[PDB]
């Protein structure tokens, strides 16, 4: 009986989950636009993959509360990022990154839904902006004062004038989580059951599409087989994904079942027809509209470099060359103990663009999907703590 | 003999055959600066035809849920025509205005507007919502230009003053059962006899629907509001190169 792995105060599996001892390394990759005016004239874009930007992460758990005689647990999962310099190319507070301007493409979206229409259309007209800007790395990723968003703030005081890709994510949580420990059964261990009081999602089409499955992805339940299907709900992708078996791997000196995120998460299936909002008209295979769960920002979540996606988007951007080894998402799990050995979460943040005649900053741009950034969040178990798990 | 009018000045005339009456703001016509008042010692330019024209500026659509609009004068005309060229070359400026706002509708539509002037219409903000952060309005809310700007809280006119007593200032109503236009002749009101045309905006034209538009479905749902204005007795001074702002 492997009841040793539970979330009980007095166990060493709860100590690993409250405070994760193994560091998490995230490398931020960017896309640099080489011909920015020619995209406004209507030519094919040409980009450049720029990195690596190694951040070392920090993890803990706060507000841990028990209940229902020990089987239900609810806590928050904070996440703080600390940059590492020797594992990165250059100093990020000087490194200028030229890309799209996401706030001025956000507020064009707000004019399309009549959310502050004549206020925003007076901003971009009298204050002429740029579709393509150039800021530093720490500005574009950790908050920067936008021109137009500082003007919406005096009309609407709820809008934050600072935009960032991961703004207010240093030392803050991504929801009030509640889990299910393995005091009742070892099939459902630390499984997400509700989210901020709400049972499941509410913005998708069908009630099958709303269902949150599985865990957050920090550690799984043990006794993993080859034929079962594991389910993962990250808070960034805004649905629950699954993972399929890939091959036989060898982590140091322990068993491993390599599971990878398949193409059928975002494929063109009859199940995934209901994840294109509103009426199932999809932009393509492998992409996902996530504009609801980013407070109105026109963001697309997809694999890096359109991997396992449509080819007519690959030929639209010069520099998209996806392959298996470099731009997938995988996880190494110990099949006997469920401790994640070596994972790599790689997802691309894209910004949708289209030529609209009421905004004369878009030029003559083609309707397409544009590359902005992606990142490899990697976790890894070192030599000493691998030999601690070789005994059990 | 009051419903039908014609306002010709410059080379541009406008006819109206369902007017109310012309009101002259504060009981006096716009006039030139006398030598009792003038302090600048260079001879002013007075174009007298090329800038005293009815400039038709923009067209605001008025639906059933509108709030109200405002135009800061004379910054609606510092981008337009020979007025916008003389006001950018010359530092000093004075003029009156003949302000004519058209809004026609059928004999089944209803609703009333309060097109009113008010001098030195300064704009406040919502002070960060709760009222503790000293936020100043942006340059486009301050001086929107010929595009106009829509009021956020028309009950307080974005300045903490109620619209219920806006009727003190020179105004007249456009209710669609009686009239379709509203002429307001405004003199030059300012302390000092000339001023800059790019910084100081002497007054603002508040156009607010008080009684809302209403019509049964089947009638024409597009009811525009176009304002035309004419600088009367305009004169400029202090010639230098072109500033735009
Ligand atoms: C990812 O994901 C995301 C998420 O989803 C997405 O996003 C998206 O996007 C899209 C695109 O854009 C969108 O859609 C859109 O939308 C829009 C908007 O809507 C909204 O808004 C509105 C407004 O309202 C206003 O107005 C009115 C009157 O009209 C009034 O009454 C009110 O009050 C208001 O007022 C205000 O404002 C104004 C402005 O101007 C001002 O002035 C004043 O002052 C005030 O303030 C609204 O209404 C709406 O609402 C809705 O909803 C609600 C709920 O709550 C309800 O209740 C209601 O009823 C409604 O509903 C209805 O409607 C709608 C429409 O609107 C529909 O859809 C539905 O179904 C129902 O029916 C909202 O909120 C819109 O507009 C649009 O629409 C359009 O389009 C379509 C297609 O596309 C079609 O079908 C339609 O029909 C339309 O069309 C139209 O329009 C155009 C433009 O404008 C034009 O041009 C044309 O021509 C047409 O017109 C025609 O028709 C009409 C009828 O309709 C008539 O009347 C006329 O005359 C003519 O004949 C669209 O839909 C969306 O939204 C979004 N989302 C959300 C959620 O939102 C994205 O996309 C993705 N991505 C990708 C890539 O995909
Ligand atoms: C997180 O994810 C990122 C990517 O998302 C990973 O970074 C990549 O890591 C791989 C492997 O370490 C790197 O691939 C290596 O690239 C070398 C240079 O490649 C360039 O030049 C070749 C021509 O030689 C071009 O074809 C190619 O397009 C590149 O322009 C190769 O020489 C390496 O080859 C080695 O492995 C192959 C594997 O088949 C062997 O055949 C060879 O003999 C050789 O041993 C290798 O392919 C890749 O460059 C990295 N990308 C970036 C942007 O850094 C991170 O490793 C991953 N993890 C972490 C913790 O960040
Ligand atoms: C992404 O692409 C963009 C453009 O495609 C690129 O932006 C440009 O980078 C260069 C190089 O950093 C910038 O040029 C510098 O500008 C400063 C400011 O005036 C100058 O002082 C610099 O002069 C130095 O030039 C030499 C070194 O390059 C030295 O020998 C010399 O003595 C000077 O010290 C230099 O010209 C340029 O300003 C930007 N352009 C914009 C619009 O930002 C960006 O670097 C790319 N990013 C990455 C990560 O590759
Ligand atoms: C969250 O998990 C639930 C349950 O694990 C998922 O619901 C199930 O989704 C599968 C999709 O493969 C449905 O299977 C379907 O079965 C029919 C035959 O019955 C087959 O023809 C289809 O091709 C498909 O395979 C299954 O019916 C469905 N069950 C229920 C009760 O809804 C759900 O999809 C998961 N959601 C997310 C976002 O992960
Ligand atoms: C995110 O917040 C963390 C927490 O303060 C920052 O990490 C520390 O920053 C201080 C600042 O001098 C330094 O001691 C180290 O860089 C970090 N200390 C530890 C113990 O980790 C971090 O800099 C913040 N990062 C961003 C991008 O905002
Ligand atoms: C994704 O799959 C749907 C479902 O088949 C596609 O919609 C059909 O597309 C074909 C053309 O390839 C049309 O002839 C059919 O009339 C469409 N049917 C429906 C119900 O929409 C959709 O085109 C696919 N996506 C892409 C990008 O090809
Ligand atoms: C865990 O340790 C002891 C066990 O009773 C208790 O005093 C302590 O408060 C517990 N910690 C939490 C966070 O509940
Ligand atoms: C998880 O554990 C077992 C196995 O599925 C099941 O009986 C139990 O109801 C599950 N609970 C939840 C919340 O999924």
């Amino acid at each position: 009986i492997e009841k040793k792995i539970v979330l009980r105060n007095g166990t060493e599996a709860f100590d690993s989950w409250e405070k994760p001892p193994l560091p998490v390394y995230t490398q931020f990759y960017f896309f640099n636009v080489t011909n920015p005016e020619e995209i406004l004239r209507g030519e094919t874009p040409r980009v450049e993959e720029v990195g690596p930007y190694t951040y070392r992460e920090l993890r803990n758990k706060a507000n841990i509360q028990f209940g229902d005689n020990g089987t239900t647990i609810s806590a928050v999962s904070n996440k703080a990022y600390v940059f590492e310099r020797d594992q990165s190319v250059g100093d990020p507070k000087i490194d200028l990154i030229r890309t799209l301007n996401i706030p001025v493409l956000t507020v064009i979206e707000w004019s399309q839904v009549h959310f502050l229409r004549e206020i925003i259309e007076a901003m971009l007209k009298a204050y002429q902006q740029k579709l393509f800007v150039t800021h530093t790395v720490d500005e574009l990723l950790w908050g920067y004062k936008d021109e137009i968003l500082s003007l919406i703030h005096v009309f609407r005081p709820d809008i934050s004038p600072y935009f960032g890709l991961f703004y207010e994510k240093n030392g803050t949580n991504d929801g009030d989580y509640v889990f299910l420990t393995g005091e009742d059964s070892y099939l459902n261990f630390t499984k997400i059951v509700e989210w901020n009081g709400k049972t499941s999602l509410d913005w998708w089409i069908t009630d099958k599409c709303n269902m949150i499955n599985g865990t957050d992805g920090d550690s799984f339940h043990p006794l993993i087989t080859k034929d079962e299907v594991l389910y993962v709900f990250p808070s960034d992708f805004c649905r629950s994904v699954y993972i399929t078996f890939s091959d036989y791997e060898s982590v140091q000196g322990l068993p491993a079942f390599r599971y990878k995120v398949p193409a059928e998460i975002l494929a063109n299936t009859s199940d995934n027809a209901g994840f294109c909002i509103p009426e199932g008209n999809c932009l393509g295979s492998g992409v996902l509209n996530v504009s609801i769960c980013k407070n109105g920002a026109p963001i697309i979540m997809s694999f890096p470099h359109f991997y396992q996606a449509d080819e007519r988007f690959v030929s639209a951007i010069e520099g998209m060359h996806p392959n298996q080894e470099d731009h997938e998402t995988f996880v190494d799990i110990n099949p006997l103990t469920g401790i994640i050995l070596k994972a790599a979460k790689r997802f691309q943040i894209n910004i949708y663009v289209k030529k609209l005649d009421d905004f004369v900053e878009t030029g003559d741009i083609r309707t397409m999907v544009f590359p902005v950034m992606y990142l490899n969040e990697s976790v890894h178990i070192d030599k000493e703590t691998a030999s601690r798990l070789k005994s059990m | 003999s009051d419903r039908v009018a014609q306002l010709t000045i410059g080379n541009s005339t406008i006819t109206t055959q369902e007017a109310a009456n012309i009101i002259v703001g504060y009981g006096e016509w716009p006039s030139y600066c006398s030598d009792d008042d003038a302090t600048a010692v260079d001879k002013p330019t007075r174009p007298d035809v090329s800038v005293n024209r009815f400039y038709t500026l923009d067209t605001k659509l008025w639906e059933k849920s509108s709030k109200g609009w405002y135009w800061k004068f004379p910054d609606v005309l510092t981008e337009t025509g020979v007025f916008g060229q003389n006001a950018q070359f010359h530092y000093l400026y004075r003029s009156g205005f003949c302000i004519h706002v058209q809004c026609n509708a059928s004999k089944f539509h209803q609703g009333a507007l309060l097109v009113a002037i008010l001098p030195e219409y300064v704009i406040g903000t919502v002070a960060g919502g709760t009222g503790t952060e000293d936020s100043h309005p942006p340059y486009i809310q301050t001086q929107p230009g010929a595009d106009g700007f829509e009021l956020q809280h028309p009950y307080v006119l974005d300045a903490g003053i109620p619209i219920s007593q806006l009727t003190v200032c020179p105004h007249q109503w456009i209710n669609l059962r009686t009239n379709n236009c509203a002429t307001i002749i405004v003199p030059y009101m300012n302390t000092l006899p000339f001023d800059s045309a790019l910084n100081h905006c002497n007054f603002g034209l508040l156009v607010v629907p008080i009684s809302p538009l209403d019509f049964d479905q089947g009638a024409t749902p597009v009811i525009p509001i176009t304002i035309t204005l004419a600088p009367m007795c305009s004169e400029f001074a202090g010639l230098r190169q072109a500033v735009t702002q």
